């Protein structure tokens, strides 16, 4: 219906440019106010701006008044967050959300519907690395009760995120996605893992499929009992 | 219209 | 600038329970305060918008009242999908400002983990590196003990755990914790265990694996 399709990942190093992107549709998209919100570490949210397709008339919060620059191309229903030197310190999650209003005299008050997916921009000079994947094989030792175990480690890459599916999204039911850990080197892992009957381990087909964005990496691991 | 909606209540607004 | 302070800015109840969240606004805004529920990793979603409309496709157990500076939004029977942190918003006035966010979790009875152990795959031996993983799944509480034994001799500093958030169907958490190893070194023992201490175990499980077999 009324969708907000963002990125979900862009990274630079500090002094690059950037222009992220939010395309409007299921509605107007001249006729309805738009922004972007920034998310703070652990919990908050941040107001930034919003823009007018209709003309391009824009508002900022002070915070963010002369740091970015948001603008909307109405011919391909787009709305954009700019900054033209990035800091690392710039790294987060932004959301573009769509603003409905109630006016009466030509006054109006504003909320946020709906929110894009949000896109991760990661600011920094470290080096982009695709992950390694690797089977956490289904054994004698992940299975217990009539339940199995089974996973995939997804190893050494930089930043975030990656993205798992389990089977192309059709296996949902049992997984768990652990936050990724942030190891010495700086490189990321992570561990996602499924829990399914032990009695059908020979006859199903489990396959994560790990996405890391960020090194344009695409990975599909099926997962073998142990032999 | 782009006009009107810029200062007036939202079309899908009710309430 | 508006500021909105929510209060508390954690709360812990019970499935069935009335969860109760006020937002307190520096000046008047009228009545135009949204609230928004947004699970980990996810984007915001609008609950209720002016004060007290309920947004369509939500469940009627979310309401919203207030005007002027002192609001609240009510969950009138908690449910596990609950889990979220909540946040107020006023359209009021520029800037538009959000309260602080309030976390809300789920409190349940005890739930023992069910144990696994994962050796390391031979396609990353190949690579020169050997990570064994253990799984804790579907536990309750959040705090759990995991001791790594390699050939019984007790590890530190060669591992890394995470925790999942809360479970939205059933409340629990569950826990990955990695031993990383040289293949070198993973090569001279035999016993890999992992060793587990919680509230809904009797005494501590481990689960281990010998390297040869």
């Amino acid at each position: 219906q009324v969708q907000l399709v963002e990125s979900g990942a862009e990274v630079k190093k500090p002094g690059e440019s950037l222009k992220i992107s939010c395309k409007g549709s299921g509605y107007t998209f001249t006729r309805y106010w738009i922004g972007w919100v920034r998310q703070m570490p652990g919990k908050g949210l941040e107001w930034m701006g919003i823009i007018y397709p209709g003309d391009s008339d824009t508002r900022y919060s002070p915070s963010f008044q002369g740091h970015v620059t948001i603008s909307a191309d109405k011919s391909i229903s787009t709305a954009y967050l700019q900054w033209n030197s990035l800091k690392a310190s710039d790294t987060a999650m932004y959301y573009c959300a769509r603003l409905p209003q109630y006016c009466s005299n030509g006054v109006c008050q504003r909320w946020f519907d709906p929110w894009g997916q949000g896109t991760l921009v990661t600011v920094s000079s470290a080096s982009t690395k695709g992950p390694s994947v690797f089977p956490l094989a289904p054994s004698s030792k992940s299975t217990s009760g009539g339940t199995a175990a089974l996973g995939c480690l997804v190893k050494d890459y930089f930043p975030e995120p990656v993205t798992v599916s389990w089977n192309s999204g059709a296996l949902t039911s049992g997984v768990h996605t652990f936050p990724a850990v942030l190891q010495s080197s700086g490189l990321y892992s992570l561990s996602s893992v499924v829990t399914v009957p032990s009695s059908s381990l020979g006859t199903q087909t489990y396959i994560c499929n790990v996405n890391h964005k960020p090194s344009n990496t695409k990975v599909d691991k099926k997962v073998e009992p142990k032999s | 219209l782009d006009k009107y909606f810029k200062n007036h209540t939202s079309p899908d607004v009710d309430l | 600038e508006i500021v909105l302070t929510q209060s508390p800015s954690s709360v812990s109840a019970s499935v069935g329970d009335r969860v109760t969240i006020t937002c307190r606004a520096s000046q008047g805004i009228s009545s135009w305060l949204a609230w928004y529920q947004q699970k980990p990793g996810k984007a915001p979603k609008l609950l209720i918008y002016a004060a007290s409309s309920l947004q369509s496709g939500v469940p009627s157990r979310f309401s919203g009242s207030g005007s002027g500076t002192d609001f609240t939004l009510t969950i009138s029977s908690l449910q596990p999908e609950d889990f979220a942190t909540y946040y107020c918003q006023q359209g009021n006035s520029f800037p538009y400002t959000f309260g602080q966010g309030t976390n809300l979790e789920i409190k349940r009875t005890v739930a023992a983990p069910s144990v696994f152990i994962f050796p390391p795959s031979d396609e990353q031996l190949k690579s020169g590196t050997a990570s064994v993983v253990c799984l804790l799944n579907n536990f309750y509480p959040r705090e759990a003990k995991v001791q790594w034994k390699v050939d019984n001799a007790l590890q530190s500093g060669n591992s890394q755990e995470s925790v999942t958030e809360q479970d939205s169907k059933d409340s629990t958490y569950s826990l990955s914790s990695t031993l990383t190893l040289s293949k070198a070194d993973y090569e001279k023992h035999k016993v890999y265990a992992c060793e587990v201490t919680h509230q809904g175990l009797s005494s501590p499980v481990t689960k281990s694996f010998n390297r040869g077999e």
